[PDB]
């Protein structure tokens, strides 16, 4: 296929833990441990000879 | 005496009107900040000296 079915990307959005009360410029490296679940459906129509 | 002028006896009066051109408002205030103190006193700069 020149234009195959497109690839589908998924990610959990990061949720930070509690930041310090004094400002710091470096990116936060502490987060809440997290994961997700769900259901996915796929339906394909096929032509027959 | 080389200009046209109006002559008045005791029963005469004189008047004219004038419009000012656009001019900036006079600033009638004092600054509550000084030019060398416009920074946030909590945070560091990202520039170096």
């Amino acid at each position: 296929l020149k234009h195959p079915p497109p690839q589908i990307l998924i990610k959990n959005t990061p949720v930070p833990a509690d930041p310090p009360t004094t400002f710091n410029q470096s990116k936060l490296n502490s987060f809440i441990t997290q994961y997700s679940t769900g259901q996915v459906s796929v339906e394909i129509e096929w032509e027959l000879q | 005496e080389y200009f046209p002028s109006q002559m008045l006896r005791t029963g005469n009066n004189f008047q004219f009107t004038y419009t000012f051109e656009d001019v900036p408002f006079h600033s009638s205030y004092a600054h509550s900040q000084s030019l060398d103190r416009l920074m946030n006193p909590l945070i560091d700069q990202y520039l170096y000296y």
